């Protein structure tokens, strides 16, 4: 969302002396109308790109891209203007843009692209390119738009992420469960860097049945620095009741971000 | 101001070989539409709406070929200029541009298809600027479309009238009005199969109409379907036919 | 006259069979010319190919092709000739 | 989808009925053409019209017409071209 | 003793724009007969018998032209020349003119027609001059021409072995031996009219290759004719047919 | 069969010098064979005329004419010959031909014509047409012939030919058959110009029946010159019999043409 890199961005291509500038954004609605109102780009295209930081901090980026159409109207361009809007959190930034010098059709092909804007995983992104001047009232539409779809981290490639390790799933929990002692089970599992508290929600069920005979929390207090990356252990004695074998044991961090709402692990242990 | 000046040219442009660097844009819209005059002819009432907001500041004419496929082959087409350069975008008075224009005669039977492009046209390795509509044409069977020369000379006005009873078990009588037109006739009778069949010649009856035509028939003909089939010369072997039932005879 | 075969070319073996005529001139590309003029008045029956079935119709098929001519030395005159390619079988139509 | 009308062109009331496609091209006279393609596999039944028999093949016919084509102003040359014109119901041939 | 030189050529004759004095007869006789080359082509073998005793003290040359028709056009030909000026009617040495010539590749299931005229030609408002002669060739289904690549593909040298008996009142089973050319087949049953009908779908099995089609069929199905078509895709709808007939299989 | 009259005969055509003679013929050891022999002619048809004469004597005479073809051996030509040939009787009589200078083919129409023969009525003729030289043993036929058929004498215009004229079927003989009294016939008819003598035959038939109840013949003895185209009378005694009433009576000329041989008239009379 919020912007990368505060070096002078460039956008220079072959004879033109173009600026990038995030101005006034008022969503994608304005009243400023002309004569002649260009034409509509052509195959707007946004594609998935991996970049780490000076920290090298890798980030997750889009490019976007698109083309331009063949007609007279290229001679009366004036100006483009890019915009992105979440339809979860509903916040929508803006990129302004222009073209200093007029252009001629000379060689016949003309690009455009752009890849300094950082997405969240598992989030909607609408982008909408707009040129100007805008439409004149009562007139045909000159902007395109389409959707984006980011995978979660789980993903091979959106693990390696480092927004990701804040409350990340790099970070498997080794579980292991073991039978031990008759109505006592002991669960032992490595933790992550965060002084955050877990929790383990211990449920047993019959077997063939969704139904819980016993339910189990544990809490496992702030984790001090010195232990980070040590395994945990926590042993819990089990309800003394025939046919309930089957029990499910999940872990829940409270991290900085998600925190009430990142992933659980469960494992299950079925007699 | 800009109006509409129609001509008539087929084969190649001269503005195709040389090249443009400046294009117009498309046909924004276009559609056709059959409208007919009268006192017998059709003709064709093709409207289209021009391109919008830009890619009309240079623009020159449009062409209009279409091509006709039933029983033979025709391409033959129509350009037509603009008188005046275009200034504005969208008419002054209010509205879409709209132009049309009439012509292009049209058979029976044939299947139309319509197509254009703006001039000058689009040069080498670039996208494909047409928009092409398609239309099919009536054919001689409507009540509308009765009272043609070509029709009437193939029947379609003639009334031959049958009346056809089965005569015995095994010959069918029929009855039908004769014409000055033709002298030879078929016959043909189909409940599931040819239960008979038969060929017969007689001459114009300026006496009375009532013919006396004897079919042999196989099983039982009652509840069957006759089929009659006129030897007109004009239309070939492809003549229009008239159907027919079966009565029964005390 | 409206018989189907077994094996050779199409026009042996086609429901609506057409035959080959002469068409001759001297100043013509090519000098022969072979329209089509199917036999039979109606389509052939496809359980034998050696009777008749009236239930269909007979109609030749016309296209445009290329030929030159002579005209006076001599001149190159290009235009087109009507020559006929094949019938099929159309079905009948019937008012009332 | 094996039909066979009452009215209209042959197209729509022939035995072996063929559609029209679309061949578009930058720099051919005409710029659009035509071919046909059999619908059916087979031809129709007589009787009905709406239903398939199987005792028949399709197969298309072809023929050379003059088109003309451009390449590097720009020059102009001559080339025939291969369109289908209309299937026709054919005869199976056996073995045996 | 004069021999025929032959090369190729299509379109006008330079004779034909030119206006001629005079102008020689025609061809007397003409034939055309098919040859076979030893390994695999097809070529015609062509003859014809100059004029007698007269129009023939000056001319040129003899062309032929062939057309071709069947699902397509054709139409190439050449002119052919002579080298040694005629002094004489028939031989020295005795007898006609016999020449020929080797050559115009054959086509299958194609009717061919010859024509041939003498050089120069008949000017305007003339009679006309020449003669021709038809021919035709066979298909694939005579054993002297089971063997071209073309039609080997289509299926010509396949033995598909059938055997189809009526398991019951209502059903028909057939045995049939698969290819690895073929996936789909078709199955028609003819007594008087269609009593059943199906639509297969196997691959080919490097397996034992007995196969197992149930077909129902309609009344009694003794005494009927099996054709069998198979969707191999070099001859698309036009793939030849095999016939089969029903047998009775005994539960004994 | 025999010319019409000896003038000198005009075959000339422009750009030709021509000769016609009648010499020996018959093709009696015909072979003479040269180098080169020139084709064979070209449509040659044969029509009818007829010729009037200084004292009266209309004949009927064929036209003969033939056209040639237009090949190179238009060069080599040298003669022609003509023959007409008779079936019945046999005899065949010739008449030659020949072309002075050599004709150079500078338009492509020629014709040659004639007909100063008489032909006989009712009789077949065939008409040969030759060229030179012979053709060479073993070549290629270089003759055209064809069949002519004339009318009999009944024919409008045969009728008033002169050879007709003699024992003319113009002698039309007013027949009266007279019943007269019972058993007797009286019949009265007109004779032509010459003193032959006529013979009546009268048969009498059974009523649908052929055979001869009564068969009578009359002698008319040679007429004089005085008696020519004077109605003459006969009559003759029938036979008394009942249901014989069909009678027939033919007469017949014996004139110095078709003696014996000239057509009868009979003339039929039934009750
Ligand atoms: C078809 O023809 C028949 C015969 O001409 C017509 O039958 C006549 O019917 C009327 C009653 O409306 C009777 O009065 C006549 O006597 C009938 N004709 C004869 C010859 O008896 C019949 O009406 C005709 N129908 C049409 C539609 O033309
Ligand atoms: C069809 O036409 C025939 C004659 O062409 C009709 O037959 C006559 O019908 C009348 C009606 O009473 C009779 O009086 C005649 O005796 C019939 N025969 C003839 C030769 O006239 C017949 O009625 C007509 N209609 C039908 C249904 O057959
Ligand atoms: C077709 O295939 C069948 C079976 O595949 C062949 O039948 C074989 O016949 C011989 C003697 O004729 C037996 O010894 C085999 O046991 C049979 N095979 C079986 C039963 O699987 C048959 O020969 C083949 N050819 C023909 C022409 O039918
Ligand atoms: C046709 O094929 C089937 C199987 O594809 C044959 O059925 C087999 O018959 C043998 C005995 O003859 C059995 O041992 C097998 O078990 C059968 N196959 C199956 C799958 O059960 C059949 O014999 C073949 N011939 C016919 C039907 O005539
Ligand atoms: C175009 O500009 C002129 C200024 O000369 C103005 O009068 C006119 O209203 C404008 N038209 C449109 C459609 O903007
Ligand atoms: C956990 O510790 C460091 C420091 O907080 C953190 O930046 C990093 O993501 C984690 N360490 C590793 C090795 O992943
Ligand atoms: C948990 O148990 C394992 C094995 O018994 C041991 O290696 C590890 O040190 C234990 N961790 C703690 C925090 O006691
Ligand atoms: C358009 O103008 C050209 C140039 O004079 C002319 O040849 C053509 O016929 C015009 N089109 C019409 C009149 O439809
Ligand atoms: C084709 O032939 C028809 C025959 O009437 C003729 O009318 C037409 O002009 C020709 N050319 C085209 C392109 O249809
Ligand atoms: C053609 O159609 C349009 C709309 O259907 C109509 O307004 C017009 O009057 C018609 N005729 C002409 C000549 O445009
Ligand atoms: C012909 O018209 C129909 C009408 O719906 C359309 O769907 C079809 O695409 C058209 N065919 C072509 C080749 O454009
Ligand atoms: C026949 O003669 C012509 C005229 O010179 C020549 O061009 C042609 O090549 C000859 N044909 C051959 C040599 O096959
Ligand atoms: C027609 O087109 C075919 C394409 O297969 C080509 O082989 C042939 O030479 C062309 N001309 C004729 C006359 O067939
Ligand atoms: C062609 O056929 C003739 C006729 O039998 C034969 O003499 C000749 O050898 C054959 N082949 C050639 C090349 O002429
Ligand atoms: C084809 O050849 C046969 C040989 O008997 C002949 O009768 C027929 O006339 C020929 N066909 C043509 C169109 O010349
Ligand atoms: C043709 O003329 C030549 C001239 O010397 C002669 O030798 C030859 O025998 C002649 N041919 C005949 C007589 O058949
Ligand atoms: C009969 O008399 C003369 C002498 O025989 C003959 O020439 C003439 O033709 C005949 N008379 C008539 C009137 O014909
Ligand atoms: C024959 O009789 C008729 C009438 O009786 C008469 O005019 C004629 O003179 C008679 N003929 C002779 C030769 O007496």
């Amino acid at each position: 969302l919020r912007l990368l890199d505060h070096r002078a961005l460039v956008c220079s291509q072959p004879g033109l002396n173009c600026t990038v500038k995030n101005s006034t954004c008022l969503d994608d609605s304005w009243i400023h109308p002309r004569n002649l109102t260009p034409s509509s780009p052509k195959d707007l295209q946004i594609q998935l790109h991996f970049a780490h930081t000076q920290q090298g901090d890798l980030f997750p980026v889009a490019h976007i891209e698109w083309t331009l159409q063949t007609d007279a109207s290229i001679l009366y361009l004036e100006g483009a203007e890019l915009s992105v809007l979440q339809l979860n959190t509903n916040e929508r930034l803006c990129v302004r843009f222009e073209f200093l010098s007029k252009l001629r059709h000379h060689h016949r092909r003309w690009r455009f692209t752009f890849s300094h804007f950082v997405v969240d995983p598992d989030q909607e992104y609408e982008v909408t390119v707009h040129h100007l001047p805008k439409p004149i009232p009562d007139g045909d539409p000159n902007h395109q738009s389409k959707n984006f779809l980011v995978p979660d981290c789980e993903h091979a490639r959106m693990k390696v992420t480092t927004p990701c390790m804040s409350s990340g799933s790099l970070w498997d929990p080794n579980i292991t469960v073991e039978t031990l002692e008759a109505h006592q089970l002991r669960v032992s599992f490595t933790l992550w860097n965060e002084s955050t508290h877990y929790q383990i929600l211990l449920t047993s069920f019959p077997h063939m049945e969704n139904h819980s005979c016993f339910e189990h929390m544990h809490h496992i207090p702030a984790p001090r620095p010195e232990e980070f990356h040590q395994r945990s252990n926590v042993t819990l004695t089990l309800r003394n009741l025939k046919g309930c074998c089957r029990h499910q044991v999940q872990i829940q961090p409270f991290f900085s971000s998600c925190l009430n709402d990142c992933l659980r692990h469960s494992a299950t242990v079925s007699c | 101001e800009p109006t509409v000046q129609c001509g008539s040219e087929t084969g190649p442009s001269p503005e195709w070989m040389l090249q443009h660097d400046l294009i117009p844009g498309d046909l924004r819209d276009l559609r056709v539409e059959p409208v007919t005059t009268s006192v017998y002819s059709i003709l064709m009432n093709v409207s289209w709406v021009l391109r919008a907001d830009a890619s009309i500041r240079l623009l020159k004419a449009t062409k209009i070929c279409v091509t006709g496929k039933s029983n033979f082959q025709s391409y033959s087409c129509v350009r037509c200029n603009y008188t005046e350069a275009f200034q504005t975008q969208t008419r002054p008075s209010g509205g879409k541009w709209t132009f049309s224009y009439i012509g292009f005669p049209v058979e029976l039977n044939t299947v139309y298809f319509i197509g254009a492009h703006n001039i000058p046209n689009a040069n080498m390795n670039e996208d494909g600027p047409s928009m092409s509509v398609n239309f099919t044409s009536p054919g001689c069977l409507d009540h509308i479309m009765k009272y043609k020369k070509k029709c009437v000379k193939a029947g379609s006005l003639w009334d031959p009238n049958i009346t056809a009873c089965k005569k015995n078990e095994e010959t069918v009588e029929v009855n039908f009005t004769t014409t000055p037109l033709g002298n030879r006739y078929m016959a043909l009778i189909q409940h599931s199969t040819i239960i008979g069949f038969s060929q017969v010649f007689e001459p114009h009856q300026k006496k009375q109409t009532r013919a006396s035509v004897v079919i042999p028939v196989t099983g039982d003909s009652e509840g069957a379907t006759v089929q009659l089939t006129p030897y007109f010369p004009t239309c070939g072997s492809d003549c229009i036919r008239h159907k027919g039932t079966v009565v029964l005879c005390p | 006259s409206c018989r189907a075969s077994e094996d050779g070319p199409l026009n042996s073996r086609a429901i609506s069979p057409w035959r080959y005529e002469l068409d001759r001139d001297l100043n013509r590309l090519p000098q022969d010319l072979y329209h089509a003029r199917c036999l039979c008045p109606h389509c052939v029956s496809l359980q034998t190919g050696s009777h008749m079935d009236p239930r269909g119709n007979s109609e030749l098929l016309y296209h445009n092709q290329t030929v030159f001519y002579r005209r006076p030395g001599y001149c190159l005159e290009r235009r087109l000739y009507r020559v006929s390619l094949a019938c099929v079988c159309v079905r009948p139509r019937v008012m009332g």
